[PDB]
RNA sequence: UACCCGCAGAAGAAGCACCGGCUAACUCCGUGCCAGCAGCCGCGGUAAUACGGAGGGUGCAAGCGUUAAUCGGAAUUACUGGGCGUAAAGCGCACGCAGGCGGUUUGUUAAGUCAGAUGUGAAAUCCCCGGGCUCAACCUGGGAACUGCAUCUGAUACUGGCAAGCUUGAGUCUCGUAGAGGGGGGUAGAAUUCCAGGUGUAGCGGUGAAAUGCGUAGAGAUCUGGAGGAAUACCGGUGGCGAAGGCGGCCCCCUGGACGAAGACUGACGCUCAGGUGCGAAAGCGUGGGGAGCAAACAGGAUUAGAUACCCUGGUAGUCCAC
RNA sequence: UUAGCUAGUAGGUGGGGUAACGGCUCACCUAGGCGACGAUCCCUAGCUGGUCUGAGAGGAUGACCAGCCACACUGGAACUGAGACACGGUCCAGACUCCUACGGGAGGCAGCAGUGGGGAAUAUUGCACAAUGGGCGCAAGCCUGAUGCAGCCAUGCCGCG
């Protein structure tokens, strides 16, 4: 009770109980919610009221009321949790991994599908890059000019290098952006490379283990660039939502495929066990790379086995 | 509940 | 084990009450005599005798209504490890004066009523309800 | 001063809490899981006797509610008057001191206990019958009570002590029977793996499917021979033995308990157990041996979103023995 | 989740000691004493007749009344006297405050009220020796914040309008 101004100011992070709310100039002031607020997530702004501080300079809380309408939303859904929103109110994803622990091809197929469901353009980035030789690195660098053709734009930077981080911070000024990935992909290092941000806390950092990687920094905190915009850390995430939509928007999740259709014998058609597919004699012709038609009915294999028991929102 | 029990140490009262 | 032997009299009396048995038998002593013989003398058994004098062997005739227990229950009151002395003005009735409470005293065993024309007390056997 | 006479006129003299149930009393409006309420149960997002207010009522009363504290309810530390197969609880088991308890017959002691009496248990408080202050509270007369303790005289059934016993408790002997009871020392034959030789050829191996692995230096398979290690098929069964954990090829040696038959014999020698004492699955630890097979960690290959686990090919510690 | 404790300690002789017995004290002699029926150590607490609760057994507690013990700023010591190791007696030390001419002295409200302070919270800086009890004295008489009273506090019980 006793609330305060009600203003316009963008959530810096969410803690269940309570959440960081940033106002308009720059203050850190954390806000409780209310009850009937379905869901909050980083980077959102609402209509929030100060509280009222007890003692004169020395405010404990205050609280967030209303939450505004959504401009895109991260939703993925998970057994037994349901669908539940991430982040929101976002333009671009920055999809960042690292060739340590392991460098895999299909964890960056299923963005590209809710990349497609959001209209969101996402950016490959890789980290880890000094630990190769120039032949490791042409190898690793012919795997992502595949991801050339297709539209997205590849950056491939190093934090302990500094390599290709100017090139990074003119494409990302005046958008708010995920730094999506596994576990222990050099998120939290890169933040240190481009923000400049307070060193007194500069993250939580352990990523020890004999072939894999650690998820030890949490899900969103939120930062400023230097120049404009705003970052989003995301969690280590080893998870596959596809209970949104049919099959006919996994068709509709990748770039080069959608000039394709229309071109086979039947009017309906798997591509995988069909007489006469024009998309898999793309991949035959060797424009389109194996290495992303056989993880494709990969994905359609995977509904066979995600889909068994049964889930809805 | 032997009465010999309880000349060693009475029933303790919280 | 049969450290005390007037509870082990009153286990066969009250299974043999409840179980029909007709007649039954135990080892005999000085004491169950003189308290047999007060409860011949008070209506709830029928008649005892002895057999055998290296081994003494008391036996006890049952008693019943239609096949009903006359003797319904029985309560050993003092024993071995925790003695029970009333005063001649403390001697408890069993069922508000219904039942007996036999108590031994120096002018031999007898009940609770009759202490009051003896005005003694001393130790309480059995309650017979 | 109490007390009493006289005067005037209802004149000077009633509030608080509750009202869903517990727990006495019901409707209306406002508010909209917000505000609030609340000892418990839990009430209130569009009809709330539970919130706020009004009407009316109920319970008390010159007081009424609330908070804090003690006992009762609570048999919820159960002497009266609780439980321990699964709700919390029977030590993993055994020996055994102190301690508690103890068959039967007689005599004795009168210790415990019981009977009677004396002394004492200050008064006040409480209880019984009274008296007094107009009444009550309060004050007070006497009695009872204070279930206590000490001493003396008694009774001897029970408990205790002493004395003499008795044999059904508990033990002892003989003749026997059954048993994977323990310890020690030999020994057997399959099977596994390794090694040697022979014949013999393209796969063996493994799985849901494959791969890692092995093999033309001839694997695998078969046969002969040898070495080492650990375990004992069938018998073998709610079968047996042991205090328990447990214990299984055969044979010898040492040794423990259990049970039955016929008598003889000691005469309660007994039961129980806080500390104390020993045994006590497997893992693990120290020292020195030993090494087949199996197998933490780990190696490698599939699986997968990742595989750390599952599956497969290997493999150290450990599993073996002594201390 | 305290198991060993104790050398004037346990006992004896002799001397000393108090009003009385006694390691109460001293020299000597003995090595015992205490203790799983709780010695010793630590923490807490005045106790009892009682009050309250409870059908009773029990349980919690010790204000007012009465009995006893301890204490009188802290610590120690002795005198006086029949009786004190002495609440309004003394001496010494420490602490605090006051007076002072700077060298010194004075003082003990846990007596009646009353102030400051603490805390949720507890009173008038009253009257009287009329009665009762006590002190002194042959008595008269004097003294008594004991006590008898009064005021404040709906603080409790009871009664009335
Ligand atoms: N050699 C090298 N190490 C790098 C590079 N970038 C990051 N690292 C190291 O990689 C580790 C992982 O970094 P981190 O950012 O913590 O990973 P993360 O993805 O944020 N982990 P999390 O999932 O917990 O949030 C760190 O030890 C970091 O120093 C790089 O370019 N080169
Ligand atoms: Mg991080
Ligand atoms: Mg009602
Ligand atoms: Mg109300
Ligand atoms: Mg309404
Ligand atoms: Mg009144
Ligand atoms: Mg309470
Ligand atoms: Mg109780
Ligand atoms: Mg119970
Ligand atoms: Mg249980
Ligand atoms: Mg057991
Ligand atoms: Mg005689
Ligand atoms: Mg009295
Ligand atoms: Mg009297
Ligand atoms: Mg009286
Ligand atoms: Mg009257
Ligand atoms: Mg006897
Ligand atoms: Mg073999
Ligand atoms: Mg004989
Ligand atoms: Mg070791
Ligand atoms: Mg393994
Ligand atoms: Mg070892
Ligand atoms: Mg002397
Ligand atoms: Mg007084
Ligand atoms: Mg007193
Ligand atoms: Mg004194
Ligand atoms: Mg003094
Ligand atoms: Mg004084
Ligand atoms: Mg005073
Ligand atoms: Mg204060
Ligand atoms: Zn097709």
């Amino acid at each position: 009770n006793l609330f305060g101004e009600p203003d316009e100011g963008i959530v810096i992070s969410r803690f269940g109980m309570h959440a960081d709310v940033e106002s308009a100039d720059g203050d850190v002031h954390r806000c409780n919610i209310r009850r009937t607020i379905r869901s909050l997530v980083t980077g959102d702004r609402v209509v929030w009221r100060p509280g009222k501080p007890a003692a004169e300079g020395v405010n404990v809380k205050g609280i967030v009321e209303a939450v505004h309408e959504r401009t895109s939303v991260l939703t993925r859904p998970d057994f037994y949790d349901g669908v539940k929103p991430i982040a929101a109110n976002i333009d671009q994803i920055v999809i960042v991994s690292a060739i340590l622990p392991e460098l895999s091809l299909n964890i960056i197929d299923r963005y590209l599908v809710a990349c497609e469901t959001l209209q969101i353009e996402p950016i490959i980035v890789l980290n880890k890059i000094d630990l190769l030789d120039d032949e490791g690195m042409a190898f690793v660098n012919e795997q992502m000019d595949i991801y050339r053709n297709i539209g997205y734009r590849v950056l491939m930077v190093s934090s302990h290098t500094q390599d290709g981080l100017k090139p990074l911070e003119e494409a990302l000024t005046g958008r708010i952006s995920i730094f999506a990935g596994q576990s222990g992909v050099g998120k939290s290092s890169l933040l240190n490379a481009l923000l400049g941000l307070q060193k007194e806390i500069l993250t939580n950092d352990i990523s020890d283990n004999s072939g894999l990687g650690q998820h030890t920094t949490t899900a969103a905190r939120l930062y400023h660039f230097p120049h404009g915009g705003d970052v989003i850390d995301s969690p280590g995430v080893r998870e596959f939502g596809l209970w949104h939509l049919e099959p006919e928007q996994i068709t509709q999740g990748f770039v080069e495929f959608h000039d394709y259709l229309g071109l086979c014998k039947y009017r309906d058609c798997k591509h995988d066990t069909d007489p006469g597919c024009a998309i898999r004699e793309a991949v035959e012709e060797g424009k389109i790379a194996e290495t992303r038609f056989e993880n494709y009915h990969r994905i359609l294999e995977s509904m066979a086995q995600v889909k068994t028991r049964k889930n809805f929102s | 509940a032997t009465v010999n029990q309880l000349v060693r140490k009475p029933r303790a009262r919280k | 084990s049969m450290q005390d032997p007037i509870a082990d009299m009153l286990t066969r009396i009250r299974n043999g009450q409840a179980a029909n048995k007709a007649a039954v038998t135990m080892p005999s002593s000085k004491l169950k005599v003189a308290i047999a013989n007060v409860l011949k003398e008070e209506g709830f058994i029928e008649d005892f005798k002895v057999e055998g004098d290296t081994k003494p062997e008391l036996e006890l005739t049952l008693k019943y209504f239609q096949g009903k227990a006359v003797v319904e229950s029985i309560q050993r009151v003092s024993r071995p490890g925790l003695r029970i002395y009333k005063r001649k003005d403390e001697l408890p009735k069993v069922m508000a004066g219904l039942g007996i409470a036999v108590v031994s005293t120096s002018k031999g065993v007898m009940t609770d009523r009759a202490a009051r024309q003896a005005g003694l007390g001393g130790e309480i056997i059995c309650y017979v309800a």
